[PDB]
């Protein structure tokens, strides 16, 4: 029957409507503005309580702000300037370095030593 | 068990972090809504293109003033 | 085109996920077991947040604690005691009274009376 | 002229009671005082609650009904 | 003899309500007679909804709401 | 061994029914935030809640013959 | 504006409340997600079969003790 | 002249990179020779993983999501 | 009139580049909590943030012969 | 007995690198002797960092590389 679910799934069941929850609280924030002091705690108070990582919540942010239709309707509700913010919260690692140009081609070459004592 | 421990297929990275001291990166496994954290040093030799492509996507370029 | 949506429609949205942003998380917190004091205050930050009133608030709690599916996942997670603290948090008003039997069919009679001074 | 609880008399009695005037009204018999007045129950109900509870118990009617 | 609504009579007040017989009925007390008999609720709510509406109201109370 | 009626400790929130034992009014009350009901001495409640006792009996009275 | 003053049509009563001193009705109207109070007065008249249906489902029953 | 990784060497290390031509493509320092050359990313992502990895690794820094 | 390099009051994340004008070098710093990049004299780097400018020649040292 | 950094002597600079033992050594000449260690950057650049900023800076290399 449908309510006959193993420790198993159900734990599955629950990671999954954790990170629904999550996921739903974070797009409907971001369509109400950019991200306050006051939404940033209660995230945190959520994600603790909802057990998501921080690299789970940053990449629902990017979710969020890279979604049109959310960045529209906040535009709608609180005009311009509703993503620097969420931007911020969302940071990610990535390679940053300028387009290859001689000017800037640049290394340090060496010639190699022995070893030990010398 | 996590990470590669879980015998699961690498399928995207969807963030990166050092908070820990080290590279780590949040692996989304194939055929799982559960993704775990994961040694760059260890996803760098079982899974490079699934790491290069996380680097390659997310190349972001920044010019010299003058 | 798809994002092309008026001042209205963005309120429409944006209150349909802030209802459903609610509703996540009450069939989240559910899930994991009984209600608590930590998650009560969750809530209530998140209610004022998303602009849920009292009794649309009681009345997802309801629904939650009605929903078989997420009542057997929190006896799978947290056993039983999943629940005395979610029937309390969504009271309602009923009418309350004993079934009709002779010994109990009540009412007072009077004789009514004229006007005025007399 | 005041009237009614106005009048400044101690409760002795509800005589009769009478809702046709849309709302609950009681004729009160006031202590030393032959002449009734007609009070608004929401009046007599906070004024003198005992005197309007022993009204009501002196009706009491329990029913029996077919089957 | 006739009972209930068949006995040409205006509603005054609900008594009471069960569902022993199986549907919900209602012991309603008629204007000028205090031999109060029962209704079906199916038919008080359309012919005197608001009788039936003040019975429910003057008797609700906070409950916890069950699993 | 438990408490009962106003020895629980409960505000009083409605009558919601009445009864004669032994040869003495009672009442059954429904207590605010307790899901069960217990008796009471109408003789109690007549002091300790008036209001309340007063709106049972006001919410259910009829008349021998209806006024106009 | 709220409530009946929207010109809808009442779909459901999903909750009570006499918070504010009298009693209120959160009342669901059709072809609507939004639902607002009103008061119990007005849905009384204006759609008495609503209201009958709210209370009638609510119906709690507690017997006598002994 | 072969060149890139025509000319049979073996990568040692990653200088630099650039889209300019519509495609990825890294400046590559091969080992034994000071004259580095381009390859595309598409061709050093296949031959030479982890130099490529290297290359991006040792860049990485925090920045804010764009809109 | 806007501040520009360490006079920005940031702490240095990384350099991501370096080059040669009027005759001096200068680093392109990424700056921790902040997009914007920026040149600084190197002498200036050496001395404010050793391990940053080390990093920055370590991870991009070369061998004219490669070593066995 | 002690050796590179252990002999508590102050650098003076580095004379060559090499990193073929799996971990980049510096070739280390001290003051007032003419024994040179090699010695791990891991330790030289927190015990002399601007002795290896000095050996960096007299490698700069900046490419010229064909289209």
């Amino acid at each position: 029957g449908p309510l006959d679910l193993s420790r198993d799934e159900c734990k599955r069941i629950l990671r999954k409507l954790e990170l629904e929850a999550y996921a739903g609280v974070i797009s409907a924030l971001r369509a109400q503005g950019d991200l306050t002091k006051e939404k940033k705690d209660l995230l945190g108070e959520l994600s603790k309580v909802l057990s998501i990582s921080t690299e789970r919540h940053r990449a629902e942010v990017r979710r969020a702000v890279n979604d049109e239709r959310l960045t529209t309707i906040a535009h709608n509700m609180s005009g311009p300037n509703s993503s620097s913010e969420w931007s911020i919260e969302g940071r990610r690692l990535v390679p940053l370095m300028p387009r290859l140009v001689p000017q800037t081609a640049f290394t340090v070459t060496a010639n190699a030593v022995a070893n030990a004592a010398i | 068990p996590r990470g590669f421990a879980r015998g699961l297929e690498p399928e995207r990275i969807i963030g990166a972090t050092d908070s820990s001291g080290e590279l780590m990166f949040l692996m989304k496994w194939k055929n799982s809504d559960e993704a775990d954290l994961v040694p760059a040093k260890e996803a760098n030799v079982k899974c490079p293109q699934v790491v290069i492509s996380f680097y390659e996507e997310r190349l972001t370029w920044h010019s010299y003033p003058s």
